[PDB]
């Protein structure tokens, strides 16, 4: 079987600049009757994927010129060249004709921005919802940059895996930054039985992580 | 104008079965091949199989991830489409998307259809307020929020003082949690105005025809 990669994950880019998109393959993906079948889609936020370029370097009709795909055999690339705001979106390879037939891991066109650390801050149970039997400790991180960063909780200085759910914004459309939330949830029990809360969070913006915390009593 | 129209979303029961159409006007039907591909919601593309036209005799291609689950046929005196789901899992939760491919590649598609795999029943959320901790240092500015807890089917809507707060807002996406949503909001405000000024996180689920104001009490 052949292995697709498509790099990367993530594109920052500035409007303006050129971005550039890989698609690569373990082997050579030329078909027999001689062309290779190896197309770029571009599906924005909300919206259903559309074609851009088919069999390589065929710009579909309507695509602007600024985009362009290239390639041979097993390395493949989209060029956009003058970035505008349009094409803010994910992109992804795809190819149908080997085995496994799939879309690449995609790449997120993201905007470029100067690094900020993470405004965090935790959030301890509510009366109402410890009346009701459970207690969920928040912490929010927000607006930061760039996307990356670690969130451990520690209880009683312990680090606390279980109970732990995630969400993250998506770029801010404003400040072109990212926010996550985290909420560790405990049974009234349990948090009954523990003093210290903390949500710990680490980002390149800072060697040092940046620790809150609250203690029950 | 080249047309293709999925349809056939709705909550799915898991364990059960759901078969999805993709309606096609336009165009000769039989000269194409025709793609499924589903969107779980937080997550990429995926491509599901395909059906190949006439001349290849219709036949099949599928993932890994379906082969043997899932069935893609087509009707071509009706020029539809169809993609038969059995034994549905959570994991099907998605927008599906049907596209048809030749010589331009996937140059149409649908516009999707969503699927919600879940036995869950409609369930208000329980609305909390979340306020810093009494031993907190002060700061210049304040942040707060509110965790939606629970709730059942999607979505919610959160908005702050009426909409009045509309800067420094971030409401973040949905969780799954014990079967359930859950989704939690934060606002900032100048230290200043608060709690001089009222902060209330409006937070409206339809499906259960709730409406709740919860003000963010120190
Ligand atoms: O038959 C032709 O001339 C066109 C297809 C050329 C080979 N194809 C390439 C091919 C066909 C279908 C897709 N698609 O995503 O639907 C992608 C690539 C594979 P097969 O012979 O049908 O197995």
């Amino acid at each position: 079987d052949v292995l697709m990669t498509q790099t990367p994950l993530s594109l920052p880019v500035s409007l303006g600049d050129q971005a550039s998109i890989s698609c690569r393959f373990s082997q050579s993906i030329v078909h027999s009757n001689g062309n290779t079948y190896l197309e770029w889609y571009l599906q924005k936020s909300g919206q259903s994927p559309k074609l851009l370029i088919y069999k390589v370097s065929n710009r579909f009709s309507g695509v602007p010129d600024r985009f362009s795909g290239s390639g041979s055999g097993t390395d493949f690339t989209l060029k956009i060249s003058r970035v505008e705001a349009e094409d803010l979106g994910v992109y992804y390879c795809f190819q149908g004709s080997h085995v496994p037939r799939t879309f690449g891991g995609g790449t997120k066109l993201e905007i470029k921005r100067a690094d900020a650390a993470p405004t965090v801050s935790i959030f301890p149970p509510s009366s109402e919802q410890l009346t009701s039997g459970g207690a969920s400790v928040v912490c929010f991180l927000n607006n930061f940059y760039p996307k990356d960063i670690n969130v451990k909780w520690k209880i009683d200085g312990s680090e606390r895996q279980n109970g732990v759910l995630n969400s993250w914004t998506d770029q801010d459309s404003k400040d072109s930054t990212y926010s996550m939330s985290s909420t560790l949830t405990l049974t009234k029990d349990e948090y009954e039985r523990h003093n210290s809360y903390t949500c710990e969070a680490t980002h390149k913006t800072s060697t040092s992580p940046i620790v809150k915390s609250f203690n029950r009593n | 104008e080249v047309k293709l129209v999925e349809s056939g979303g709705g909550l799915g029961q898991p364990g059960g079965s759901l078969r999805l159409s993709c309606a096609t006007s336009g165009f000769t039907f039989t000269d194409y091949y025709f793609n499924w591909a589903r969107q779980p919601p937080g997550k990429a593309l995926e491509w599901l199989g395909f059906i190949r036209n006439k001349a290849k005799g219709y036949t099949t291609e599928y993932s890994a991830s379906v082969k043997g689950r899932f069935t893609i046929s087509r009707d071509n005196s009706q020029g539809i489409l169809y993609l038969q789901m059995n034994t549905l899992r959570a994991e099907d939760s998605a927008t599906y998307y049907c596209a048809r491919w030749g010589s331009y590649a996937m140059d149409y598609w649908g516009q999707g259809t969503s699927v919600t795999v879940s036995s869950a029943k409609t369930t208000p959320p329980s609305v909390y307020p979340l306020a810093p901790g009494s031993a907190a240092q002060t700061n210049s500015m304040v942040t707060l929020g509110c965790l939606v807890k629970g709730y059942f089917p999607e979505p919610v809507t959160v908005t702050w003082n009426s909409g009045s707060l509309s800067s420094g807002v971030h409401t973040f996406p949905a969780v799954l949690q014990s079967d359930l949503y859950t989704l939690s909001s934060s606002v900032t405000v100048p230290s200043s105005p608060r709690p001089s000024e009222t902060v209330t996180c409006n937070v409206a689920h339809p499906a259960s025809s709730t409406k709740v104001d919860k003000k963010i009490v120190p």
